[PDB]
């Protein structure tokens, strides 16, 4: 608004100014030199109350800042020079900064994983072992309350900053780095969980010893540290990770709904947490957990007693839990009802268009899928050709979403049609599932093709092979089409069509967007695996020719990675000689690309020599050294070569 | 700006609190309450058994002899009181319950429930005297029970699995052999948690050698292993780290720390981290030292890791008539217990990825520890790390993107992760390196920095279509969790404030780019460079540098 274009040329300049080159952190401290001033303005020109009430120009002042500190990674750890960092002088600065972010809890998340940064910040912290004194103050004051003798607004701050230090001590990791020294371990169980449980107790107690909107976000906290820090890690039935944190909660609702107050009308809040709440908690095991923790007997007052109307429908689930079979038929839309005389209100008692979502979805779960997903998304042999003669009206006009809006369809319910050699099921093993070897010795050959025994391939060539988009368009839409074709060949041997993974193969080569440089190569061991026709015989010896008849090294890998896998995965005697070619390739030829075809040596160690050996010493350190640790062993093989050749080569000179 | 005192709270007195918290307990998947379960515990082949005014008859209820104690023991004792004199007692019942000929464990695992829930239970200002006490006791429990945790590498052509078929004893002294470890787990970590004044007082060479002794038997190389104890063993290690990481002068407990068994705990992680993760039957057996397949022989929570199904849980209430005093536990089949979902594998795959986070955590957390060298300090660090981040790239690229299913983010963040071990490499200890080390693997290193260097194109985003329809390709699975999440879990997952939409598009741009195993981060690219674009070793001269150069343009 005001400074507008000042920010739009700022930020575009700047941008420009990525580094020198397209190499870009600046790891070091950089030997222009004028962003101290403007380290220092970008938070100095925000500290001001008249431009403290809109949400976005904030924001944008805050990202100012990510890319400022983001892209000169030399601004945190400074050494401002009296001991100290410049993250620890921007402590108390971005406390400003976060006590904004404290209500704003998107914005509060966002700066927590902005903020070589992070990693930079415990880097030589973690090597000089600010915290023990930080501790310090904290026991400090934290015992001071208790008793009551604190201030009013430091009161009000640091209640709040209690309050937003337990959200961070209670984030996901992927956020914070391990610089502390308290987030160490893993498996998802690491040191301060305790400490910080012993923190828990000392929160508890004190606040326990401890406006009505007040109360509002207290309790919106309450269920905060157990309501946004779960693993998930599954579909639709996702994973919260601590039980005892879970229960401490449950009774500090207890408590508060006891006091009885940090009640405010006009329901921003009220309904909407408790619904979320125990909508969460049902189909879940740890029924257990609530029992004892809280039950709403008193506040309950279901007897048009006792916002008031959204305990309610807890009540309505905690029925639905009671269960035996005098519930009856779905009358009013609403759940499979029981017998009342009682049925309080419908799915969304109190609907502020969110409220209506969390309950309408979690009473709908009384009812006692991925394929259906998009399906529903975009709201079987009839779905089938009429998917076919639909796409044939979405390209018939220039369509780019609704249009590519089946092929991922077409894969997987190619899996699924095979499989039935459509109910309840999603991703499949073959399709969608690694094991220990070779992916490619776990695909089978001998299963079907394509050719009309897969309709979804007749449409495939009906309206995605003889097409203008194969010529020049579709720069990724064709390309999803391949991965289409990716998981159906993977399903079925296909005939030679290679005409696409040729000069698409090339392409990839180029590609201009580094996207489909070996994705033709994940493509190959399809067309490499093969019966029915050429199953093992020339066919990849065929590809082959095409193949190393390429010799580019501009986007050499996708030439010579792709040119290994084949013959890799290919069988006996036949990959013999091909790796002879390849040790070949290793032998002493394109430093570039003899090293690397060790390196991938190593590789399919990972997932021949004695006749190049001896072939080699005939004609006439690196490979065998790597290989044997040292070369001495020689000796063991030096059978066939020392008899056989090194004398009778050149009589008299050799 | 006064606060008024509020005093007139009705406190639950914390011993109370124990108290009455024990005595009604039941634990995460059983259906009986630990107390209870006590209530139906007879020791017989011991007629007698007493120690301090401890009687117990014959046919005596052991679990109201435990009330009894309990509460007789209330009106004597505060609360870090009654927790050491509980763990002198128990501890003598357990040791004799332990050292006999015909007695039957039944009770042991299940006072093991007690351990856990008493140790845990309040852990402030507890005495490392007593934890040890506890500690040392239970180790040698352990070599008590060090008979399980090295059975053979395999079942042998003549080994039969013919069997009794119970899966009695075997979760008997599973669940005994677990819960101990998971003990040691336990009390160390609340000696970890302890005041760091309350440290070296327990740490003698007696922990070394007894720690020793288990973990040799545990982390096996000629034996099978054992996941769950491959697990708490190696978060001992990581004990050892954090006593490491956090004493100023961690050199005390390094200096008691004796090098043969730096060696034989590092060495072992190497055996560990050169397995392999392979959800395809990570439920059932297979090449052995290479895949950490827990089967439901061992499969549930843990007494703390919630890790899945805890498919053992409710066969933990199975275990006992729950209406009569027994010594013996109540029958279960070894097999019923466990194509439906396996939704479950892949909760399970992002567990086994917080484990490989473990394995290049603690491998990060010795590497900051050893700011000096030392004598397991070798190199094979730098081989093996840049080995498994070659490994993680290359099947990375070939197998694993693309698969639609989630596992692939932490898949990744794990190298990125190793991205900085190698980074602090670079940085720190370039002062070792040998040059046998460097041209016996000129190769996995060179491998590792072209794997970023040939990233580095930075050329792709450009708009939205082409990315979001990667995402459309792939990103189902996540984007299943993404709106389940954003319709179901979060705060911030409504009324976005006009300032973070561009944050969803941008924010799912650079995440799904970031999916398609390409354009990784120009932090990452140019700390990268800042090792190999650096000449400090003739890795990269421009006379045989420019060909790759060329091979990315240039």
């Amino acid at each position: 608004e005001s400074h507008v274009k000042y920010l739009d040329e700022l930020i575009l300049a700047i941008k420009d100014l990525n580094s020198g080159v397209d190499s870009k952190v600046q790891i070091k401290k950089v030997p222009s030199l004028k962003i101290l001033n403007t380290l220092i303005r970008n938070l100095k020109d925000q500290r001001r109350n008249n431009i403290m009430k809109n949400d976005t120009i904030f924001s944008k002042t805050v990202s100012a800042l990510a890319l400022l500190l983001e892209y000169n990674p030399f601004l945190l750890v400074m050494k401002d020079s009296n001991g100290n960092f410049e993250i620890q002088r921007l402590i108390d600065d971005f406390l400003n900064i976060s006590v904004l972010n404290y209500d704003n809890y998107h914005r509060i998340w966002f700066m927590r994983r902005k903020l070589a940064c992070v990693e930079f910040y415990g880097k030589p912290a973690k090597f000089q072992l600010h915290f023990e004194n930080t501790m310090n103050l904290y026991e400090q004051a934290l015992t001071e309350v208790l008793l009551g003798k604190t201030e009013l607004l430091k009161f009000y701050d640091t209640l709040k900053g209690l309050y937003i230090l337990l959200y961070w001590f209670t984030s996901e990791y992927s956020t914070f780095g391990n610089s502390i020294a308290f987030l160490d371990s893993s498996l998802g169980f690491t040191k301060f969980d305790f400490n910080f449980q012993r923190l828990i107790r000392i929160v508890l107690y004190v606040f326990d010893s401890c406006y009505a909107e007040i109360q509002l976000k207290y309790i919106s906290l309450v269920v905060d540290y157990v309501c946004n820090r779960t693993i998930s890690t599954a579909l639709d039935a996702p994973a919260l990770v601590c039980c005892e944190q879970l229960k401490f909660v449950l009774t500090t609702m207890h408590h508060f709904l006891d006091n009885k107050y940090g009640l405010l009308d006009n329901d921003p809040t009220m309904a909407k947490g408790i619904l979320r709440l125990y909508s969460l908690c049902i189909s879940n095991d740890f029924s257990k957990c609530f029992v004892d923790h809280f039950p709403i007997d008193q506040w309950a007052d279901f007897s048009q007693s006792e916002t008031n109307k959204a305990l309610s429908i807890v009540y309505f689930d905690l029925k639905r839990r009671s269960l035996p079979v005098e519930a009856l038929k779905y009358d009013n839309k609403f759940n499979i009802w029981v017998y009342q005389s009682p049925d309080s209100s419908l799915k969304n008692v109190t609907s502020p268009f969110d409220d209506r979502y969390k309950q309408l979805e979690k009473l709908r779960l009384l009812v006692l899928l991925l394929k259906y997903r998009v399906n529903q998304l975009s709201p079987f042999k009839l779905i089938l050709n009429e998917a076919s003669v639909s796409i044939q009206t979405c390209f018939k006009t220039n369509n780019i979403t609704r249009l590519t809006s089946w092929t991922v369809i077409l894969g997987r319910l190619a899996c699924l049609e095979s499989e039935k050699f459509m109910d309840n099921w999603y991703v499949c093993h073959l399709c969608d599932i690694e094991k220990t070897g070779n992916p490619f010795v776990r695909i089978n050959p001998n299963r079907p093709e394509a050719a009309g025994k897969s309709e979804i391939f007749r449409i495939l060539h009906s309206n995605f092979l003889s097409h203008p988009n194969i010529d020049e368009f579709s720069e990724s839409l064709l390309s999803g089409i391949l991965f289409s074709l990716h998981r159906i060949f993977s399903h079925f041997q296909p005939p030679k069509q290679i005409n696409k993974s040729f000069k698409l193969v090339q392409k990839c080569f180029m590609n201009s967007n580094r996207y489909l440089r070996l994705l033709s190569t994940r493509i190959i061991p399809l067309f490499n695996i093969s019966d029915s026709h050429n199953s093992e015989d020339e066919h990849t010896a065929t590809l082959i020719k095409f193949l190393q008849s390429q010799k580019l090294p501009v986007v050499k890998e996708n030439l010579v990675i792709a040119w290994t896998q084949l013959t890799l995965t290919t069988s006996n005697d036949v990959f013999d000689t091909l790796l002879l070619k390849l040790i070949d390739i290793f032998n002493s030829d394109d430093y570039s690309l003899r090293i690397m075809m060790t390196l991938q040596i190593k590789n399919m160690a990972k997932i021949i020599l004695p006749v190049l050996l001896r072939q080699l010493g005939k004609n006439l350190q690196n490979l065998i050294e790597l290989l044997g640790y040292s070369s001495k062993t020689i000796l063991d093989i030096f059978q066939r070569y020392i008899i056989p050749y090194a004398i009778i080569q050149y009589k008299s000179d050799v | 700006n006064m606060v008024p005192l509020n005093p007139n709270r009705i406190i639950p007195d914390e011993t109370s609190l124990f108290l009455e918290s024990i005595l009604l307990h039941q634990i995460i998947g059983a259906d009986l309450s630990t107390i209870e379960i006590l209530n139906r515990l007879k020791l017989d082949y011991i007629t007698e058994f007493k120690f301090k005014n401890f009687v117990i008859a014959k046919g005596a209820p052991i679990g109201k002899s435990i009330v009894s104690l309990l509460l007789r023991c209330k009106k004597t004792l505060t609360l870090d009181r009654f927790i050491d004199t509980l763990l002198e007692d128990i501890a003598v019942l357990i040791k004799e319950i332990s050292v006999h000929p015909n007695e039957s464990k039944l009770a042991v695992p299940f006072l093991v429930a007690l351990m856990y829930q008493i140790v845990q239970f309040r852990p402030s200002a507890t005495h490392n005297l007593a934890l040890k006490d506890c500690f040392l006791f239970i180790c040698d429990l352990i070599r008590i029970y060090h008979h399980v945790l090295k059975v053979p590498i395999h079942e042998s052509n003549m080994n039969l699995h013919v069997e009794p078929q119970i899966f009695q004893y075997e979760l008997i002294d599973y669940l005994i052999i677990s819960y101990s470890f998971d003990l040691l787990e336990g009390i160390l970590r609340v000696l970890q948690s302890h005041p760091k004044q309350t440290y070296m007082e327990f740490f003698d060479e007696n922990i070394l050698k007894s720690f020793e002794f288990v973990y040799k038997l545990a982390l096996t190389i000629s034996y099978k292993p054992m996941v769950n104890v491959i697990f708490s063993a190696v978060e001992v290690v990581n004990i050892i780290t954090s006593i490491i990481l956090n004493m100023d002068n961690s050199s005390d407990l390094k200096s008691l720390i004796s090098g043969s068994w730096w060696r034989d705990c590092i060495t072992r992680l190497y055996a560990l981290l050169e397995k392999e993760i392979k959800s395809g039957d990570v439920y059932n057996e297979n090449v052995d030292t290479t895949t950490l397949h827990m089967s439901k022989y061992h499969d549930f929570f843990g007494l703390i890791r919630n890790i899945g199904d805890n498919e053992l849980g409710g066969l933990i209430s199975k275990l006992i008539y729950t209406d009569r005093l027994q010594s013996v536990p109540r029958v279960i089949s070894k097999e019923d217990i466990g194509f439906t979902a396996p939704i479950i594998g892949y909760k399970m795959e992002k567990w086994l990825l917080k484990l490989k986070d473990e394995v290049l955590n603690i491998f990060e957390n010795l590497l900051m520890i050893y700011g000096d060298d030392a004598t397991i300090v070798n190199g094979e660090m730098l081989i093996h790390s840049s080995k498994f981040l070659s490994r993680e790239q290359a099947l990375m690229i070939e197998r694993y993107v693309g698969q639609d299913s989630p596992n692939l983010d932490l898949r990744c963040h794990l190298i990125e992760h190793t991205l900085t071990i190698i980074y602090r490499l670079w940085k720190d200890h370039f002062k070792q390196l040998r040059e046998e080390q460097i041209k016996q693997v000129e190769s996995q290193l060179i491998m590792s920095l072209w794997r970023f260097l040939v990233c580095q194109t930075e050329t792709v985003t450009a708009n939205e279509r082409e990315m979001r329809d990667h995402r459309h390709l792939v990103d189902s699975l996540h984007d299943l969790t993404i709106k389940d999440q954003a319709s179901y879990y979060e705060d911030a997952f409504e009324d976005l404030p006009e300032y973070i939409e561009e944050e969803l598009k941008m924010q799912l741009n650079k995440r799904t780019g970031r999916i398609m195993q390409v354009k990784y981060d120009e932090k990452f690219q140019e700390m990268a460079r800042t090792i190999l674009e650096s000449k400090s070793f003739d890795l990269t001269t421009l006379e045989e540098a420019d060909s790759l150069y060329i091979s990315m343009g240039l």
